[PDB]
DNA sequence: CGTAGCTGAGGCCTCACGATGGACTTTTTGAAT
DNA sequence: CACCATCGTGAGGCCTCAGCTACG
């Protein structure tokens, strides 16, 4: 039946280099690219994006040079788009480009390609030619290497069909290469996350360091209430009262966070959506309002397991027990490290410690969810109520916490203030690297769905919220970013000048830049990376191919 | 990691010298009266040299590339005498 | 129902919120309102205006703002972060995994694409001359295959009988051309759907499709649905899952219908097409030719989903997509199909 | 050792403009419309950029070295589209 | 004497200021050792 | 803040060369 669709020869190639990276690229879309991805691309593009001559479907005598040939047999199962076509009269070969050198390998075509060029030779068999033979044009050094179909080749074509037609038809995603030097450079090795599915599902190593991202860049933050980004192009001129305040490279730009009344002209939308560069719209105090969505991720596997594995109580149950555990480690770990006492108050009171290492104990022993939030409820308050014990070694002028104001809609201390905004503004964060993974970023284990806060946005910052957004709003305070002058008040509460958003927005851009050592791998990654990592852990672990979350506590 | 490049160009039509800093904008910053300085990773400047190898006509136009230097160690390399100089900077654009 | 959706044409136009209603401009002088009481996704088309102010009025209420090129290419939607979706998305992922959610919507898509393609046989059959009417043995025969897909036990089997009657139904596709054989223009009644198109017909047949399903897929989108994940077709791949299902009811009336108009309208000829061992392709000229002819389709008005006020297609496909997402989450049971 | 500087200037006086193509065709060799090449051991950069410190004039003009190498392995980091690139050789 | 120096005529390089316009195309391919 | 951003024609500013005057 329609269980599996005609293979593209494609992923034939690339079934014969590596399971999974065919099961991810075919049965999951889930592509990316890297230097070489774009360099084979910007080969093939400049010639054999464009057609010739047709496969004459009357051959007697006349040379055959057709490019870009789309053929398929539905006996065989497979489909292609040779590149090219060489024929004299009725004995024709298929030729592929490649990029780089010719390898340096007997027979200088590796396994893969070979089979490859055996397949479309089948292809070509099936529709009434003689091929017995094709080649691999090396764009760079166009050094003409024959590979001649052996029979055992077509053996290993075969095979290769029937194996990934099994695989896919299983439903279970091969398990990475193990410690391939293949890997380093798969262009998915972001997305197979081979070393680290490795150590988790306890075919234990130690994981290699990170193979390190490659093509994203920044976001673009619109703070100022009356800008106005228009399209120059390529590159995205912000002009506020009608003067280039600053420009920024699509090219180099990763998001586009709108904040308050600040326009964007359609034409910028278009070309923002043109790449899709996700675009967020936020309220002028970063109440998260609406983003840009296209017709959906492809991968949809993705999205089944974790609506199904949302629907069932103990999975919801451990993942949230992770969470909050994980959120009060951490709160813990900070009050710790960034405790700044005179005399007898220079170092923590272990009575606190005492508290909150047995409120995490009483909530990893949870029984469900409603005693799981009043857990996390009594916690948060004992650490908020401690939380001013460590700014600037003491309150300042203004600079003023009440513990009771937390949680509620305008902010009525300055301190209040820039801790809602850091969390406004990290839920963007975590939202936008949930929907860039694939998953559905608001139907969440924990949390229950509500405007402006994605429920699995807000679950998964849990343990993220004292590393990043207090660190950032106790950094900001302590080195002299924020002082009293910086607010001004408000019938709501308290707000921020735009000298002040700014400097704190930069602080937050810092934070997320920073970078810090994973405790489970040992490398040294990017807050912001480490989001995205995080993030294609938990499709994993709801895939069921690792055995639980690595929750990063610290 | 990502290098700086430092792109100059002679172009003798002007069409193609509209289409050449449409493109060059789009990658790097001006520096010169026809000299751009670009910060770019792997994947951009295959980008760059892609697009500046349709854009110009190779028979009569001259398009320079180069490579100063892993661009966190560029400021030892570059001596300016008139203006100053300073290299791109990779943050995110706040205002 | 509640509201309709907005389509703001002008490329001219700006748009602004005044209180509770949304008010397009055209030169500084008014064209039309909206309201937000009966409104629904606001398209706009390319170079039109949105004012940031009404642009978080549409999200505070949690309405699909969606962006379409001038020509009407699809761009991107603008979905607001609230509950208002995720809701109908979790209905349609707990129920797809049940039997006869599946199975009871895959009969009533299946009943309703043969009843379609029955009522085109007697719209638009050119047997002219001497055979005014259809043989009534095949309608009849096409009615008992209706019966049988609206009481066939499992999937498998309405798949199966499916494919049986659309195929039965293309045995006659070529005699609804202009009057004849349509020699330069071959139909094979059997080389259906393989990947490449070996015939001109079936090329135009293919390329419909192709795009007859990524107008459901985005109509699909506006509303909070997840189009990849349907309850007949298989999800993965990067199909498509539930454009590919709902589509079924309105191949003929927007795939065969617009082949049949650009065919006996002559816009399609012999000289359009080039053929290579086993390939049928447009030309580009006939590619884009057919694409402002598939435009011309979409822009047709029919009046009756349930309410009869004459929508234009590319609403009446979000006007199903709604009355979908209503079935799921228990409002209107059974999904009230759109036939002619 | 020596390595390969190239030179690029905006000079906005004519004078001045004469007055650096003299100096510049004393240190390195023409590569573009506004850019030269110089391959200079130490003693030599120090004397061009003691030139160009009293050529130019420091409120306008402006004229930019780059040190690309060391003059033995500077063909991997420079690469022409239009015409062809050949370092300045030392014989 | 010869080479330093100043004037023109043309060729590059960019910008403010105007008028046209109204791109988007099936599925495949695309690296790495 | 009225369709908005690619196309492109003028006026000026850089960049160089050929051809001159003095000259020592
Ligand atoms: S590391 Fe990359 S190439 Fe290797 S198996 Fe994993 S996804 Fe495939
Ligand atoms: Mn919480
Ligand atoms: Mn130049
Ligand atoms: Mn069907
Ligand atoms: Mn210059």
């Amino acid at each position: 039946d329609g269980s599996i669709p005609l293979i593209p020869v494609r992923m034939l190639n690339e079934h014969v280099y590596c399971p999974r990276l065919a099961y991810l690229m075919w049965v999951q879309g889930e592509f990316s690219h890297n230097e070489f991805t774009v360099d084979g691309v910007i080969r093939h593009r400049r010639v054999d994006a464009g057609g010739g001559v047709l496969p004459s479907e009357t051959q007697e005598d006349s040379r055959i040079h057709a490019r870009s040939v789309s053929l398929s047999s539905e006996r065989l199962g497979i489909t292609a788009k040779i590149d090219l076509v060489e024929g004299e009269g009725a004995y024709v070969s298929p030729v592929d480009y490649k990029r780089g050198k010719r390898p340096h390998v007997a027979g200088g075509a590796y396994e893969p390609e070979r089979v490859q060029l055996c397949a479309q030779g089948l292809l070509l068999r099936e529709h009434g030619f003689a091929s017995d033979g094709g080649a691999l044009y090396f764009v760079a050094s166009r050094e003409r290497v024959p590979v001649a179909f052996d029979d055992e080749l077509i053996g290993r074509t075969l095979a290769a069909i029937d194996e990934m037609g099994r695989t896919a038809l299983s439903g279970t995603m091969p398990p990475p290469l193990e410690d391939s030097p293949k890997c380093p450079r798969c262009s998915l090795v972001g997305i197979c996350l081979p070393d680290e599915v490795r150590f988790l599902s306890h075919l234990s190593v130690e994981p290699r360091p990170i193979i390190p991202a490659d093509g994203r860049g920044l976001p673009l933050y619109v703070q100022s209430p009356k800008a106005y980004v228009r399209k120059d192009g390529d590159c995205l001129v912000i002009e506020e009262e009608r003067v280039r305040v600053a420009e920024a490279r699509l090219g180099e730009t990763s998001q586009v966070a709108l904040f308050g009344n600040a326009t964007l002209t359609t034409a910028a939308l278009h070309e923002c959506l043109r790449r899709e560069i996700p675009v967020t719209w936020l309220s002028y105090g970063g109440w998260f309002m609406g983003h840009t969505v296209s017709t959906g991720h492809r991968n949809v596997e993705t999205r089944t397991y974790q609506y199904q594995r949302s629907f069932d109580p103990e999975t919801c149950l451990n993942l949230a027990r992770r969470w909050i555990v994980a959120k009060i480690a951490n709160c813990r770990t900070l009050l710790r490290r960034n405790w700044r006492g005179e005399g007898d108050e220079a170092k923590a009171p272990p009575g606190l410690l005492m508290s909150l290492q047995d409120d995490m104990r009483h909530a990893m022993r949870a029984p469900s969810l409603e005693v799981l939030l009043g857990i996390e409820g009594a916690s948060a308050g004992r650490y908020f109520q401690h939380f001013s014990r460590m700014l600037r070694g003491g309150d300042g002028e203004g600079m003023g916490f009440d513990f009771t104001t937390r949680n509620r809609r305008p902010p009525k201390d300055p301190v209040n203030a820039l801790l809602s905004f850091a969390y406004a503004m990290l839920t963007r964060e975590w939202t936008v690297a949930l929907a860039a993974v694939g998953l559905d970023p608001y139907r969440g284990f924990y949390h229950q769905p509500r405007f402006g806060r994605p429920a699995l946005a807000l679950d998964m910052m849990e343990p993220f919220r004292p590393l990043i957004a207090d660190s950032t709003v106790l950094m900001a305070i302590n080195n002299g970013e924020i002082r009293t002058g910086d607010f001004v008040r408000s019938a709501g509460g308290c707000n921020l000048t735009d000298s002040a958003r700014k400097r704190f927005i930069a602080g937050f851009e810092r934070r997320m830049e920073q970078e810090v050592t994973h405790p489970i791998f040992k490398y040294t990654i990017s807050y912001r990376r480490l989001l995205e990592v995080q993030a294609r852990l938990l499709t994993r672990y709801l895939s069921g191919e690792i055995p639980a979350y690595p929750n990063f506590v610290t | 990691m990502e290098h700086l490049y430092i792109v100059s160009y002679d172009i003798r039509n002007q069409r193609r010298w509209r289409r050449l800093f449409k493109t060059m904008h789009g990658f790097g910053c001006w520096l010169q009266l026809s000299v751009f300085q670009c910060r770019l990773d792997r994947i951009r400047i295959i980008k760059m040299e892609a697009a500046i190898n349709e854009i110009v006509n190779h028979a009569e136009d001259h398009v320079l590339i180069l490579d100063l230097g892993p661009a966190e160690n560029v400021k030892p390399k570059v001596s300016s005498i008139g203006k100053t100089f300073d290299p791109i900077l990779r943050q995110a654009v706040i205002v | 129902g509640r509201g309709l959706p907005l389509y703001v044409q002008s490329p001219k136009a700006y748009v602004r919120k005044d209180g509770d209603c949304l008010v397009i401009e055209e030169e500084r002088v008014r064209v039309a309102e909206a309201r937000l009481g009966e409104t629904s996704q606001v398209a706009l088309f390319g170079n039109a205006t949105l004012t940031t102010a009404a642009l978080h009025e549409c999200l505070r209420r949690e309405i699909p703002v969606t962006w379409l090129s001038y020509g009407g290419w699809f761009m991107g939607h603008t979905v607001s972060t609230g509950h208002r979706n995720v809701e109908t998305r979790t209905y349609q992922y707990q129920r797809s995994f049940d039997p006869e959610t599946c199975l009871n919507l895959a009969r009533r898509w299946i009943v309703a694409k043969i009843a379609n393609c029955r009522t085109l046989l007697r719209r638009n059959w050119r047997g002219e001359g001497d055979e005014a009417k259809a043989p009534p043995g095949l309608l009849m025969s096409l009615q008992d295959d209706m019966r049988h897909a609206m009481r066939a036990p499992s999937l498998e089997v309405l798949l199966g009988i499916e494919g049986a009657s659309a195929g039965r139904y293309f045995q006659h596709f070529s005699r609804m051309l202009r009057g004849g054989d349509g020699e330069g223009m071959g139909f094979d009644f059997t080389t259906r759907n393989r990947r490449p198109p070996k015939d001109p017909v079936n090329a135009l047949l293919s390329f419909a499709y192709a795009m007859l399903t990524r107008e459901w897929t985005v109509a699909l989108a506006a509303v909070g649905l997840d189009p990849y994940r349907g309850f007949y077709h298989q999800p993965r791949f990067g199909r498509p899952a539930l454009a590919l299902d709902m589509m079924e009811p309105f191949r003929p009336l927007i795939a065969d219908s617009t082949v049949l108009m650009a065919i006996n309208n002559g816009e399609i000829r012999t000289g359009d097409f080039v053929r290579s061992a086993g390939g049928c392709n447009l030309t580009d000229s006939a590619r884009k030719r057919f694409i402002a002819g598939f435009e011309r389709r979409m822009e047709q008005e029919v009046t009756h989903p349930i309410f009869k006020y004459t929508i234009s297609y590319r609403r009446l496909l979000e006007v199903q997509a709604r009355l979908l997402t209503r079935y799921l989450s228990g409002e209107i049971p059974a999904y009230p199909n759109f036939v002619t």
